[PDB]
RNA sequence: GGCGGCCGUAACUAUAACGGUCCUAAGGUAGCGAAAUUCCUUGUCGGGUAAGUUCCGACCCGCACGAAUGGUGUAACGAUUU
RNA sequence: AAGCAAUUAGGUAGCAUAAAAAUGGUCCAAACGACUGUUUACCAAAAACACAGGUCUCUGCAAAUCUGUAAAGAGAAGUAUA
RNA sequence: GGAGGAAGGUAUUUAAGGUAUGUUUAGUGAGGGGGGUGAAGUCGUAACAAGGUAGCCGUACUGGAAAGUGCGGCUGGAUC
RNA sequence: AGCUAGUUGGUAGGGUAAAUGCCUACCAAGGCAAUGAUAAGUAACCGGCCUGAGAGGGUGAACGGUCACACUGGAACUGAGAUACGGUCCAGACUCCUACGGGAGGCAGCAGCUAAGAAUCUUCCGCAAUGGGCGAAAGCCUGACGGAGCGACACUGCGUGAAUGAAGAAGGUCGAAAGAUUGUAAAAUUCUUUUAUAAAUGAGGAAUAAGCUUUGUAGGAAAUGACAAAGUGAUGACGUUAAUUUAUGAAUAAGCCCCGGCUAAUUACGUGCCAGCAGCCGCGGUAAUACGUAAGGGGCGAGCGUUGUUCGGGAUUAUUGGGCGUAAAGGGUGAGUAGGCGGAUAUAUAAGUCUAUGCAUAAAAUACCACAGCUCAACUGUGGACCUAUGUUGGAAACUAUAUGUCUAGAGUCUGAUAGAGGAAGUUAGAAUUUCUGGUGUAAGGGUGGAAUCUGUUGAUAUCAGAAAGAAUACCGGAGGCGAAGGCGAACUUCUGGGUCAAGACUGACGCUGAGUCACGAAAGCGUAGGGAGCAAACAGGAUUAGAUACCCUGGUAGUCUACGCUGUAAACGAUGCACACUUGGUGUUAACUAAAAGUUAGUACCGAAGCUAACGUGUUAAGUGUGCCGCCUGGGGAGUAUG
């Protein structure tokens, strides 16, 4: 405790929370332009390639996305719909690609977890 | 000097003293110390309270109070309001100690009361002191 | 007054922090660098211009900068030069 | 007309009212030299010389130094803060 | 003839526009600087045991590099 | 970190419904500001909303009140009211029409279009009700408002059946192929019709208006008329209204996420550090409850998940309710301004506080508690309050505060005694070392783990005598002493600061802490001028080593020293800010009081009970029990960096 007079003259601050997802611009999600397309090494001690995409957003900023889900068909200059999501494994990537999105598909022959896909439901 | 509590010296003191385990504590001397004190005799925390000299100087000597087994009938006595911090309530905000089972001193309008008393004459003010 | 050469060397390519060797009294530190010094040369890149062998800002492969024959800067000053 | 004056207000006249003459062009950046000065009378006024400042070294007084074969003079009618 | 009525003229204030100087802030810029991840590459072995010169703090100088040394200070120093 | 020059105030005047630099002309230079002026950035505000035990935190959708704006920037007119959304004038950009002279336009009104965006509606009906404008009235206008349509966007409710029904159908899955599980689930039988369709019935929102009939009142000579009252009197967009009654029949109707721990829910195949999962920890390398697919199981349900944002869990900004010896955190130290806080006691004031939860004001709605109406709920309505916010009335006075006194125990002055490397200035001393000079004397000296460089036949080292200079003060000397800290040790004097004890009198709270500020502040370093023995960065040589820009050796320039002026940093440490009131002891030690013991007081060390501490440890010199004030901390790196 500092004493009440202490406080009285500099009052208590408390540190400000701050975004993870900062070119979202506080948007539950926004639309860009795949400008690249790759898949990148992890850190240690994971194995896989991971595919991401550099994306130039509607508000001019740049990001990279992972694209989740087996498999998928982005190639360049296709519009693309992020949303917040941090991948641990890579390092700068921040966001997600929504799949079933403007020009990317739900994932081929998914069948628990669709809609985290964007998959249309198999007729039974 | 900044002695700061004419009020939270004699508690400090009345407090070691109960649990060291002494027979008598020497206070110094004042009205507001005698009404608590006097409070506190009412509610049989301490036994007895006297007046005294020493070099021309009054004290007050208190006796402690213990049960058979040296267990102190004091449990925990603690100072609310403070110079720094002073705690004013309302007659009905008063804040039962312990569920009742201590008290609580406060300074009123009409002198220094415990809780009870100030609820029952409708008053309120300071909040002095609390012992359980 | 003086203040060096040669050769080899890294998860492309490049260079060489490093290592070896010969020689000397010792082999150029700080800082600066196509400079009032740079031959090759209008070197290379950037700025200025519609177009700039001059000029300004850098790169360093300094033919042939360099510390009181002072080195690198500097407010103010100049019938100086650009 | 106000106002001590400088100026203020109104009115009048012209294309122009510091009406003639005399009376700074300014700004940005670089090189060199700090600066005021000095210099090739008669093609070079400058980046050269001088400069305050700095260091090294000499000199104990019939001092070092300089001019003369010398005496002698300067240094100095000074004395290492010279 | 007031009505100076109403147009017209003149004057003050003023938006826009123009000129000049400072000032706040957002991009870009040859080149330069350090920081992080990827390198597990190259050089050396500074710290952790008395780390093989005890360690560390402030300051100064110097060296490819971790660093070395001078001065003062500390134990948060084995051993005896 | 300074700002303002109509800026600050005054005297007149201009103007306004009206005060005022609101404006103008003169007269002064004033006004604001580390108690935050000015500036930059952000933002309409409030009733409220979300969250939370509360305090608080975040927030300003809808609805209601106020303010500002209506393309950008100005200006005035009309008018009770405007510096006027669909009025006027001017300038600017943009769009459009021209006969080229010039004109027309402002959806941030209701719908709608384009662009932008993750992202949001019909170019609908009606003035029947409510409200407003005009009119005597009829009546007209009203994209306000009443309704409808659209979107699972939120909230609330209902249905998609119900009752019997096997040791238990087929299949699926797990298995040893006994059997389990899906599972009374289905099938089958029976029953019901909310919903679906059709028909019938059908409240309420509605009041009447004009007009007409009648009564009464004011008025008057009197009707017409006005008012009060009674009766009559057209009128529903919604609307196929809400609700109700029959007719047909299980008929018209479920998905989504998850199943390693957090976190309710496991097995079987395929994949083999590939493919992929993931909020955290982390899974996958040949037997994956974590990947992918099936079988089961759990959750919710016309919804279920993900993302974005807020609060909560976070006591993780701790007033309620956290810390600073070693985890991030005590300033190097002191003196003090503002500020905060403060002994005993008397009186007065009543700012704070308390009370009559007086009395009012805190519009309505919302928020809380009951009672009602929509078939219930949401929703809606009528009452009743709980806080706490301001103003005011009358009281209480202890405490804080205000004003005037009193006291001495706190703190000071005076007196006496006394310890001390406290500081500054001016003098003096010896040992030792180095150099120089003069004797004796000869071949080594010096140095290391071992050597060499180096020194020496120009006479070394060693030894004797003399001279000179510089720096530092053995023994005393330590479980000391003093000072705020840094720090202070040969001797003396002068100048000078502080502490401790006491009946030993005086003042009478004169105090504590202290943001800025000021002073001091080891060593290193810098400027000027001296000095320079020894030691010694840089530097040189000799060695060790692969190399040695080092450790080791021989030399050696700054520096170390003095005077003056700067720098103000340390592991400046007790890693523990200062002050006061208290809380068992043991063993030493310093000073004083006492002749001395013996004890006390003020220090200074070790051990240690209780207590405290995450532990180590601390423990009357607290890190124990309390408070006053100041400084400081809020994950690590980036970083004590970049910039100012």
């Amino acid at each position: 405790m500092p004493t009440i007079n202490q406080l009285i003259r500099k009052p208590r601050k408390s540190q400000t929370e701050k975004t993870a997802s900062p070119a979202l611009q506080n948007c539950p999600q926004r639309r860009g332009i795949c400008t690249r397309v790759m898949t990148v090494t992890p850190k240690k001690p994971n194995s896989a390639l991971r595919k991401v995409a550099r994306v130039r957003l509607s508000n001019g900023f740049e990001v990279t996305a992972y694209i989740p889900g087996i498999g998928h068909n982005l190639q360049e200059h296709s519009v693309v719909l992020i949303r917040g999501g941090r991948v641990k494994d890579l390092p700068g990537v921040r966001y997600h690609i929504v799949r079933g999105a403007k020009d990317t598909l739900g994932v081929n022959n998914r069948k628990k977890g669709r809609s985290k896909y964007g998959t249309k439901k198999p007729k039974a | 000097m900044a002695i700061t509590y004419s009020i939270g010296d004699m508690l400090t003191k009345l407090r070691n003293a109960s649990r060291v385990g002494h027979g008598s504590v020497d206070l110094k001397m004042s009205n507001m110390n005698k009404s608590i004190l006097n409070i506190l005799k009412e509610e049989g925390y301490i036994k007895d309270f006297n007046f005294l000299e020493k070099k021309g100087i009054a004290f007050i000597r208190v006796l402690l109070k213990y049960d058979n087994k040296r267990n102190p009938v004091i449990n925990k006595i603690d100072a609310i309001s403070t110079p720094g911090r002073k705690i004013y309530s309302s007659y009905r905000n008063m804040p039962r100690i312990k569920n009742g089972y201590g008290i609580l001193i406060i300074s009123s309008s009409q002198g220094v009361i415990t809780g009870k008393e100030a609820k029952d004459k409708k008053i309120g003010g300071e909040l002095i002191c609390s012992v359980w």
